RNA sequence: CCGACUUACCAACCCGAUGCAAACUGCGAAUACCGGAGAAUGUUAUCACGGGAGACACACGGCGGGUGCUAACGUCCGUC
RNA sequence: UCCUCCUAAAGAGUAACGGAGGAGCACGAAGGUUGGCUAAUCCUGGUCGGACAUCAGGAGGUUAGUGCAAUGGCAUAAGCCAGCUUGACUGCGAGCGUGACGGCGCGAGCAGGUGCGAAAGCAGGUCAUAGUGAUCCGGUGGUUCUGAAUGGAAGGGCCAUC
RNA sequence: UGCCUGGCGGCCGUAGCGCGGUGGUCCCACCUGACCCCAUGCCGAACUCAGAAGUGAAACGCCGUAGCGCCGAUGGUAGUGUGGGGUCUCCCCAUGCGAGAGUAGGGAACUGCCAGGCA
RNA sequence: CGCGGGGUUGAGCAGCCUGGUAGCUCGUCGGGCUCAUAACCCGAAGAUCGUCGGUUCAAAUCCGGCCCCCGCAACCA
């Protein structure tokens, strides 16, 4: 299939991610929107949420789904958890490949503080 | 592209209007062509295989890829990794030019045609097709070549079943019985 | 003679004929015949009293039979020292418990089947019965 | 037995020397590889040669 | 290897003739003569009370170590 | 594609022998005019003209002038 | 007959440390030949599939995994 | 020519029923073993270090086995 | 002499001239890392093509595969490809396992310098278990550690190694 | 608070497969196009990008259904620790533990943290 | 079911020796020589390199199993 194929591309990264035991930062991306939640070490209950389906991230937005809204919602994450105190997590691909929306969405949350 | 235009403009409402469908959607189409042949005699020889890639490179306006052996037989005498075939796969814009310049000229020049077999189904919607002749091709000129090396047209749908691709490839004025 | 074909080794353990039977049911005919005692029994003694109770019946009637020896058994030669391996294996026995249906026929009366398993239970080491089949 | 022992010298100029075997029979081809010289504690190239 | 002669040219054919030649001959002499001392060994090393007998000359057959023979280059 | 590594692919214009201009894009290098397209194949006209080879019977009655 | 008789020294194989055994750092907990016992959470594995403790503390075994497959794991206390 | 018909035959894989296995396991005990806690009882019965040894031909009986003929006051192991 | 299974009695160990098989290697990639992929066997269609070569669809699901014998293991793949590479690295090592000993094995972490990755990280050889012999006497390279009155030297010593 | 949806887990077939029906405002999926960021040992099929016309067909999710998978008692049976016995190459008695297969039956899941649309 | 040596044309034997060319002598067949048969001269035919698998691009040849033939052994008081 398409998304079996890549929930399998994932399991390694996260299983290691898991023995570590470190705060991960999850993105799931879709062609309409990209969304990024930061995610306590249990795995089961998340600290930090923001994604272009929320109003106060989209209607600042031409397109929600391109590389630049991408860097919006990287922005937003950083600056919802720099208050929270979490500061040093952990990239999760979740399975897609690190080269362009979810490259720009990484970038945008580094550059705003954020250690990984 | 005339044909996907043709097909996009006419085969869609004709077979929605034959078989009652209620998506668009629904409708079968064809979604990739496949050309092959397996050369076999590669064994003794390789550069025969790359006179076979260049004949499928004419035909079609790709660069065959070379498929070995999946396991090892000693019916033929060939091991795992010999090269044997050669295999060139079009979608979209290709595939729509090589199915018109297949079914309205090359078709016709083949020795002794009748029509094409309309039993050729693999009862999915799916069809395939031997040409025994390399040279009813436009691209090929009968001087270049030196055998009579056949390839295997595989034509891939969405149709659900044969009828229904064979009703698909009938709206393109297929040449059946 | 009954006997495995292209058996995976070629020797076999001695091992212990502990516990009952598990083919206690007469199940494809109608009369059959049940081991009392206990005992390793051969594939000769397993065609010797086949052949007994196959023509006691003339030669109508269907007849099972319901174990097959599967069970190498190595013989030392005679004037040879003990050691210096184990013998060599000589024929094939079908452990019996007691409990265990041997042979079974059906198409004969009663009486005909009922006298034609006493000529082969005076062929077999271990003592026999007569059994019919139920309903469970 | 067919696989013969070489040696890996350093190309520091100091005498330390890392050993290995070698097929002499693929093609005579002086390994290169970086390894660590603790001698002068840093990487270096080891042409190999016996 | 490189094997030194004197003479012109032809002291160095007959040289190597007269070598060659020779080590090709008494390599199949000793190669024979081992063939030969193996009989009793091949022959009787069991069985009965003689036994022991073969063993003594299960030593001088491999106190002959022959010689190997080396292609020539020139074919 | 891949840069580069297929033969040309350039339009062209081929003809048949009544004509039937049609603008098929293909790996030729200069156009052809061949015979009968899909259109004017005559395997719907000389179908009976192909299955037709016999016939002695006929032919002896013509022999037969008496 | 003959042609036999060979054998392989013992390896000492199997579980060195049970369920509840407080167990220092570094402390072999089983001596594996595949992976029968996978790695949980604070125990190691060596070139040996061989599991060791990471951390001291209890041994506890555990069923845990999609596939039902046997974890050692550690209670570190 | 295709096989155009047939055979009282053999029939691998699948489906139903029936067995066998030390080198088979989609199940699986009793015991034994390892660790923790708790009273009783045991002239420390436990461990470490140091002085002195002897011994390394074992036998039968019970239970689990290999070999043998589920023969031997036979032979080789485990535990009492 | 060494490796794998059973006998071995559900911890470890356990014998016989008991039952079955293997080793004296291989690899500068067949190792490191990053990215990606999933098998055997069958059905229906297809030029030579065939009982099985190559192509497309379906069922199946690891009955495939693992450099090498067997057992255990492997989908997060330990199996199959590709990019860059030398961690197949030097000094150490808490704590364990197994041996009468000689010994053998697992090892988190520390220091110095690297490789891959954006990064968290992984890397002190390979899915693991065989692929091997102590001491003596010598050979090669390095090191003022010693240098039979003194300065050298010969010879020893230490490290690497045959 | 309810309904539907997306991500991340717990849990691992009472949790999966099959068959029938059903959902597009949001979400998801297909989908349009591909010069370009990137890609195929051929192919934008997959990975990627710019997008939003169309559909809920395929996939996915939900509901129903026992045809399979799966879970599975009670009773009996086998085995076995200790202590006795026999006609002792195998069983019996006292006592403690007590399966496997099979039967009646259960069964087409449960749950937590955030973020949306609707009420 | 223990040990060594062989299997190539109709007969007896090379070619295994580091895999890249199926050979020799008698024999057979068809002509010629002769009154005729031999001898002689000319030309030609055949063999899955015992059968089965495995590395090999490639095997009579290297490796392993199977079958057949030829010898030997299976002890002493
Ligand atoms: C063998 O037994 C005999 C000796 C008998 S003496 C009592 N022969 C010896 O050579
Ligand atoms: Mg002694
Ligand atoms: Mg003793
Ligand atoms: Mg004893
Ligand atoms: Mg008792
Ligand atoms: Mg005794
Ligand atoms: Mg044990
Ligand atoms: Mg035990
Ligand atoms: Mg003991
Ligand atoms: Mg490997
Ligand atoms: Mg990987
Ligand atoms: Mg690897
Ligand atoms: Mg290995
Ligand atoms: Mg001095
Ligand atoms: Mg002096
Ligand atoms: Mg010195
Ligand atoms: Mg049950």
């Amino acid at each position: 299939d398409k998304k079996s194929a890549r929930i399998r591309r994932a399991t390694r990264a996260r299983r290691k991610l898991q023995e570590l035991g470190a705060t991960r930062l999850v993105v799931h991306r879709t062609p309409r929107h990209i969304y990024a939640q930061v995610i306590a070490p249990n795995g089961s209950e998340v600290l930090v949420a923001a994604s272009t389906v929320e109003k106060a991230i989209a209607e600042q937005l031409k397109y929600t789904g391109n590389k630049d809204a991408a860097a919006a919602v990287g922005k937003a994450v950083a600056e919802r958890a720099l208050e929270k105190g979490i500061k040093d997590v952990s990239f999760d691909r979740s399975g897609f490949q690190y080269h362009g929306r979810v490259q720009a969405l990484a970038d945008a949350a580094r550059e705003a503080g954020l250690q990984f | 592209a005339k044909l996907h235009d043709y097909y996009k403009d006419e085969v869609v409402k004709k077979l929605m209007t034959e078989f009652n469908y209620n998506s668009v959607m629904q409708v079968p189409r064809v979604e990739k062509i496949t050309l092959n042949m397996g050369v076999g005699e590669a064994i003794a020889d390789k550069k025969l295989l790359d006179n076979a890639a260049a004949d499928l490179a004419a035909i079609s306006g790709q660069k065959p890829l070379i498929t070995k052996a999946r396991k090892s037989v000693a019916g033929f005498k060939i091991r795992q990794g010999y090269p044997i075939g050669c295999k060139v796969t079009l979608r979209g814009e290709r595939m729509w030019e090589f199915f018109e310049r297949l079914i309205t000229i090359a078709v016709p020049r083949i020795r002794d045609f009748r029509g094409l077999s309309a039993k050729s189904f693999d009862g999915r919607g799916n069809y395939s097709m031997g040409v025994r002749e390399q040279i009813i091709f436009p691209e090929i000129d009968y001087d270049k070549v030196d055998r009579v090396r056949g390839l295997d047209i595989t034509i891939t749908t969405t149709a659900k079943s044969d009828e229904e691709g064979r009703a698909l490839l009938a709206a393109f004025d297929f040449p059946f019985r | 003679m009954l006997q495995p074909k292209r058996t995976k080794f070629r020797k076999m353990h001695k091992g212990r004929n502990r516990g009952l039977a598990q083919g206690t049911d007469v199940s494809f005919g109608s009369f059959g015949l049940k081991a009392v005692g206990r005992g390793r029994l051969t594939a000769r003694q397993i065609e010797a009293a086949r052949r007994a109770m196959t023509r006691a019946v003339k030669r109508q009637g269907k007849i099972w039979i319901r174990v097959f020896p599967d069970k190498p058994i190595t013989e030392k030669p005679l004037a040879v020292r003990m050691g210096k391996g184990k013998g060599n294996v000589e024929y094939w026995v079908a452990l019996i418990q007691p409990g265990k249906v041997l042979y079974e026929m059906d198409g004969v009366p009663e009486e005909l089947a009922r006298e034609a398993f006493k000529l082969a239970a005076a062929k077999l080491p271990i003592k026999t019965t007569f059994v019919t089949k139920t309903v469970m | 037995g067919i696989r013969e022992k070489i040696k890996l010298v350093s190309s520091a100029g100091t005498g330390h020397f890392y050993t290995t075997t070698k097929n002499k029979r693929t093609k005579p081809e002086k390994l290169e590889l970086k390894k660590f010289d603790p001698v002068v504690r840093q990487h270096v190239i080891y042409k190999e040669a016996k | 290897e490189l094997r030194v002669y004197p003479g012109n040219y032809d002291e160095y054919m007959t040289a190597a003739t007269q070598a060659r030649e020779r080590l090709l001959a008494d390599n199949a002499k000793k190669k024979a003569q081992i063939a030969e001392l193996q009989s009793f060994v091949s022959r009787f090393s069991a069985n009965a009370s003689k036994s022991r007998q073969a063993t003594s000359r299960a030593r001088q057959i491999d106190k002959i170590k022959l010689e190997e023979v080396k292609a020539s280059s020139r074919q | 594609m891949k840069k580069d590594i297929h033969p040309k692919y350039e339009e062209i214009t081929a003809s048949c022998s009544c004509g039937n201009v049609m603008k098929i894009r293909s790996t030729v290098g200069h156009d052809l005019n061949l015979d009968v397209c899909s259109k004017c194949h005559p395997f719907f006209t000389g179908k009976q003209r192909d299955v037709a080879t016999g016939g002695r019977v006929d032919r002896f009655n013509k022999r037969f002038n008496i | 007959s003959t042609r036999n008789g060979r054998d392989s020294e013992a390896k000492r194989l199997g579980v060195k440390r049970f369920g509840g055994e407080s167990v220092l750092a570094g402390s072999i907990i089983v001596r594996q030949r595949g992976t029968k016992f996978h790695a949980g959470a604070n125990v190691g594995c060596g070139r040996d599939h061989t599991l060791f403790a990471k951390a001291d503390g209890k041994v506890k075994f555990e069923v845990k995994g999609p596939k039902n497959r046997k974890f050692i794991s550690i209670e570190a206390e």
